[PDB]
RNA sequence: ACCUGGUUGAUCCUGCCAGUAGCAUAUGCUUGUCUCAAAGAUUAAGCCAUGCAUGUCUAAGUACGCACGGCCGGUACAGUG
RNA sequence: ACGGGGAAUCAGGGUUCGAUUCCGGAGAGGGAGCCUGAGAAACGGCUACCACAUCCAAGGAAGGCAGCAGGCGCGCAAAUUACCCACUCCCGACCCGGGGAGGUAGUGACGAAAAAUAACAAUACAGGACUCUUUCGAGGCCCUGUAAUUGGAAUGAGUCCACUUUAAAUCCUUUAACGAGGAUCCAUUGGAGGGCAAGUCUGGUGCCAGCAGCCGCGGUAGCUCCAAUAGCGUAUAUU
């Protein structure tokens, strides 16, 4: 006897206006932990009959008992469209964002510092 | 304060927006526009709250910078543009129409309209006046100055107005026996046939209505929006037909629903 | 993986796909060809009778005791409940994808539309009476069956005939056609394919318990060819 | 300003008079019979049958004919039938003021785990409750204090990973028999 | 170690609390065995009933 | 006789005492698991080290910083900045 | 004595609170003045006076936390000098930049909600409970008691992988392996009682009473009852 990760689609609707097809995803697993994203993507990309690549899917929560799985997902109409409206995390969580190594204390830091020099001599503040 | 507020506090917001207490501090100010401040939708709450095409107002601001919302027949790309009773909202990606109109719980309807219908609208006169070189100018709801109309068009008359050319078509003059909207007060969005008008020198007047079902009830006569020429309205009503329905009688209905099925 | 005795089972049409119920009130989804168990169902309030399903993913149940019929929408995670007749429903039918036939322990039998909350027909003693005077009581319908997309309908008791019906325009009347004299306990009715014959299990008793006992009935497989001519 | 709620209330009021021995008695007989822990479980559900018998007086207070007492009485009746407490037969305002607390008391999933054979003692019910060994249709509940509605009383069992519910055996039976 | 948890001190004095009880009142019983007499004394000379006046 | 107890030969008046529940201020002993919320106050709107809290560019106002750069003799200005 | 929407308590009428997250007003150490601008008598703008106060080569120069953190206010004392513009919205030439406004976590049982610290069986031995009673007495039993033994089921506090969450995280929810007999993996706070020697003090009615007693000749290698229960007390003022 097998146990099988059940993948069940909700409230599908077609946005136009951004591109893309959005649904709730209800995930049944009986004995097994919560499903990583990745397996879901690969497991909607077979079931809509496109690539991973432009399935978006977040905000999963598990029911207390530990039955079922409750998230949103997003499939693009294409990659291009995914890179333009998709927001910049959820491109970074599939590796396409990188974003700044710094921190916000730094920056006004040196801000308030080019705040005191006028001229060309502000690129040679530090 | 020293000057103009640019902040709106979300309790304080017009509750007929049905906004929700625990998403954040603020609410959406309206920008300056046609309509009033406390009697307009915004955009961005028509396009995430009512229709949920969007989650979050970037969102909103994408989908309007892609030039895909038009109000009147124009486009718009500010988020919170003003749009108010009795405008036409066009998303041709979607092949959808709206107009804004009351419902009876005094709050805007999501009210689908055919495209032939979308060409039109109609506007409340608010001031006749004539201007430079003798020519007549006549003022709407909705901030639309118009010149050479008729010379029977009078204040408180209802226009027809084309909206590729903003032109006056015909017009509804306001008289006993009219079709009309309540626009404020304690019955806004009720629709009904006026029997009769109260005049207060130097005050405000008060007009009675009457609607289908017998029903009578008295506003200011700022408050009254001609719809239609007799009993047949001039646009199409939303899904209640302005009768404002108490519990006993949904019970009375319901008991002869009951008795009918069998 | 039942907690109790096995009393209904279907395959999906089309699929491996199988659903049991049981007197334990649950109801299990499987896939055979990947001998793995999928979800369990709740909702009966007793011991299941009967279950049916079709090419829609989909399956309809009898509630015994509890007098209800339900309809499982099971990607659709939805429950329809329909309240019928009294006794208890022992056997249930689906005639097409939106209809459906029961019959009960008192003697009725009912149509069903998968879109209404009550019988849109319902007979009453379709098998006659039985008793001694003054105590009599309407025959047992022990089974009942239907031809796929059709308006044939073949009910089963202990009356010593096989009845067979015809459903009405829109399945909101039931017709009696003829009687085939067949002495037992109808315990099993399945149409063929094509609709050529009709199987009848009999038997001595009743196929849930031994409250009577016909001793001239024969433990047999009966072959009952249906015959058309225009 | 901020985005958070300040909406609160007390659940339960201490005794008026703190030395009575009938009041004591009282809660020593009902916390006894129904496996409570404490005085506070007594108190709250006092609380509760104290506000719905003080509704039904004010609704009796007025004409029968008046919409208010219709209206709200209705909503009351048709709320105390679904809880289990009222019976269908007695839809009136009477039968409200008629109302005990043992019949609130009746309606625990503990006293309900307790009274349906799947335990053979209250405490024992209380003990399974907390252990995360008993079901409402899907719903694994582990709260003792949890009403159970009228629907819900039939579907009522052991879950489904539970040992009791056909589950796997627990640590102590896997570890006995992996000494043996 | 009684004092250690509420629930099961509360316990204790429910069961002792009934048999104080016992001092006081009688409990009802069945006839779950044939009747063979009182297992006690039968007293004659006390009159527990209640005077009406 | 408008709570329960006290202050008389009898009946009273006036001053009184103790018990019963809360709010505020300050302060103790204890505190395994989890969810939500709060945080003022010396009549001192008394005094403040350090850092941060207000900036902003589209195809579309002004580029002769090689600061970097493709094509070149068409060479007023490619483009980024 | 900032005002109101409001909070508490009432049978009602009222009474007492309202600095405090919404609306309106006022101020930016104190009194006056002014520039720019559509809008300011602006103070994270400017000028002079009063009071404070930093650097200095002694000539001069620079200031305003009743913004967010943080320090001081005789020696005596209570939230982080944290993360982020992902949400909500605002400003700009702007779809893209900025925002201690806001959001996210941390921090004294001050306040509100849920809720563990065990459950189930068995064995042996005894004969006495219990209620009302101002020391007398009257009722009464289908059990009680034993710091007595025995058994194999259940589970989370914790330890420790992996998902899920989220701007990144934490928490909650899932989940593999460990994790219970004095289950010592040991609940507290207030009130009221008992028990004692070759011991100490005080007063007497020879042999007693009071207060109290880890202190005795030697010797140094875990009593009971009551109220509440993760809560429970005290002082001042008052209703
Ligand atoms: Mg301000
Ligand atoms: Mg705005
Ligand atoms: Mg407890
Ligand atoms: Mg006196
Ligand atoms: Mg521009
Ligand atoms: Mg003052
Ligand atoms: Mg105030
Ligand atoms: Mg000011
Ligand atoms: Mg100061
Ligand atoms: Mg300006
Ligand atoms: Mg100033
Ligand atoms: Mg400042
Ligand atoms: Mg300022
Ligand atoms: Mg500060
Ligand atoms: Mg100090
Ligand atoms: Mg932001
Ligand atoms: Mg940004
Ligand atoms: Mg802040
Ligand atoms: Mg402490
Ligand atoms: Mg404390
Ligand atoms: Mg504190
Ligand atoms: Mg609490
Ligand atoms: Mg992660
Ligand atoms: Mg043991
Ligand atoms: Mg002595």
């Amino acid at each position: 006897m097998n146990d099988t990760v059940t993948i069940r689609t909700r409230k599908f609707m077609t946005n136009r206006l951004l591109q893309r097809k959005q649904m709730v995803i209800d995930v049944l697993h009986p004995g097994k932990a919560t499903v990583p994203k990745t397996e879901i993507r690969e497991k909607l990309a077979k079931m809509y009959k496109t690539t991973p690549d432009v399935i978006f899917v977040f905000g999963f929560r598990t029911h207390f008992g530990g039955g079922k799985t409750t998230g949103f997902g997003m499939i693009y109409d294409s990659l291009d469209y995914a890179k333009k409206n998709e927001p910049k995390h959820r491109l970074a969580r599939h590796g396409l964002y990188e974003k700044k190594k710094t921190s916000r204390k730094q920056r006004k830091e040196r801000k308030n510092r080019m705040k005191k020099v006028r001229g060309t001599a502000k690129a040679n503040v530090g | 304060a020293r000057g103009p507020k640019k902040h709106l506090k979300r309790v304080a917001a017009p509750k007929h927006w049905m906004l929700d207490k625990l998403t954040g501090v603020f609410a959406p100010r309206p920008s300056t526009g046609p309509h009033k401040l406390r009697e307009c939708l915004p955009l961005i709450i028509f396009l995430r709250n009512r229709l949920k095409y969007a989650l979050t107002g970037d969102e909103v601001k994408k989908i309007c910078m892609q030039r895909f919302i038009k109000i009147d027949g124009k486009v718009r790309t500010d988020i919170t543009y003003p749009a108010g009773f009795m405008d036409v909202i066009s998303i041709d990606k979607t092949g959808e129409n709206f107009r804004l109109i009351y419902d009876t719980k005094g709050r805007f309807a999501v009210h689908r309209i055919t495209p032939e219908e979308a060409k039109y609208k109609l506007c409340k006169v608010r001031k006749i006046f004539v201007g430079t070189k003798g020519i007549p100018h006549l003022v709407t709801h909705d901030a639309r100055t118009i010149r050479y109309p008729d010379p029977l068009i009078k204040v408180n008359d209802t226009i027809q107005i084309d909206l590729e050319t903003g032109k006056i078509t015909d017009f509804i003059k306001f008289d006993t026996g009219n079709l009309c909207m309540v626009t404020g007060g304690a019955n806004l969005g009720r629709i009904g046939v006026i029997t009769n008008r109260e005049r207060h020198p130097g005050s405000f007047d008060v007009v009675h209505v009457k609607d289908a079902n017998g029903n009578s009830f008295a506003t200011r006569l700022s408050n009254i929006f001609v719809i239609g020429k007799g009993n047949k309205p001039w646009i199409s009503l939303p899904r209640g037909k302005g009768i404002r329905l108490t519990i006993a009688e949904e019970r009375d209905k319901r008991l002869a629903a009951k008795q009918s099925s069998g | 993986g039942h907690r109790d005795a096995v009393s209904g089972l279907a395959f999906r049409r089309g699929t491996h796909q199988l659903y049991s119920t049981s007197h334990d009130r649950s109801v299990k989804v499987w896939n055979v060809a990947e001998n793995s168990y999928v979800e369990t169902l709740f909702g009966h309030q007793d011991a299941v009778a009967a279950l049916d399903a079709l090419s829609r993913e989909c399956c309809v149940t009898a509630g015994g005791r509890d007098g209800t019929v339900r309809v499982w929408k099971i990607p659709e995670e939805s429950q329809l409940v329909f309240y019928g007749h009294q006794g208890s429903i022992d056997c249930i039918h689906l005639i097409n994808e939106e209809h459906m036939v029961s019959g009960a322990d008192d003697g009725s039998v009912a149509l069903w539309g998968l879109s209404k909350k009550r019988p849109l027909a319902l007979q009453r003693e379709a098998h006659g009476l039985r008793g001694e005077p003054g105590l009599e009581q309407p025959f047992w319908i022990s089974s009942v069956a239907a031809l796929l997309n059709t308006d044939l309908v073949a009910t089963g008791s202990h009356s010593s005939c096989v009845r067979l019906w015809q459903c009405g325009e829109g399945f909101r009347q039931l017709d009696l056609l003829c009687d085939i004299p067949l002495v037992g306990f109808i315990n099993s009715l399945k149409f063929s394919s094509s609709g050529d014959f009709l199987v009848a299990g009999v038997g001595q008793e009743h196929r849930l318990g031994r409250w009577w006992r016909i001793k001239e009935a024969r433990n047999s497989v009966c072959i009952i060819p249906l015959r058309r001519v225009p | 300003p901020v985005a958070r709620s300040w909406v609160c209330r007390k659940t339960y009021v201490t005794p008026r008079r703190p030395f009575e021995k009938s009041r004591l008695d009282q809660e020593l007989k009902l916390i006894g019979e129904y496996g409570l822990r404490n005085k506070r479980e007594v108190w709250r559900v006092k609380f509760t049958l104290a506000k719905i018998r003080k509704a039904a007086r004010e609704l009796l207070t007025l004409d029968e004919k008046d919409p208010r007492r219709l209206f709200e009485g209705n909503a009351l009746l048709r709320r105390l039938v679904r809880i289990g407490v009222l019976d269908e037969g007695k839809m009136k305002l009477d039968y409200i003021l008629g109302l005990k607390i043992e019949d609130f008391l009746e309606r625990r999933l503990q006293t309900q785990v307790f009274k349906l054979g799947l335990a053979k003692s209250i405490h024992h019910a209380r003990v399974l409750i907390r252990q995360r060994h008993i079901r409402v249709r899907k719903q694994v509940v582990n709260i003792p204090s949890f009403i159970v509605r009228l629907d819900s009383q039939k579907h009522i069992d052991f879950s489904l990973r539970s040992p009791y519910g056909g589950g796997r055996p627990g640590r102590v039976k896997r570890k006995n028999a992996k000494k043996g | 170690k009684i004092d250690r948890n509420p629930r099961v001190k509360h316990r204790e004095k429910f069961r002792r609390a009934k048999i104080r009880r016992r001092g006081q009142v009688r409990e009802v019983r069945k006839e779950e065995q044939r009747y063979s007499g009182e297992l006690s004394g039968i007293r004659a000379g006390v009159k527990k009933s209640i005077k009406l006046k």
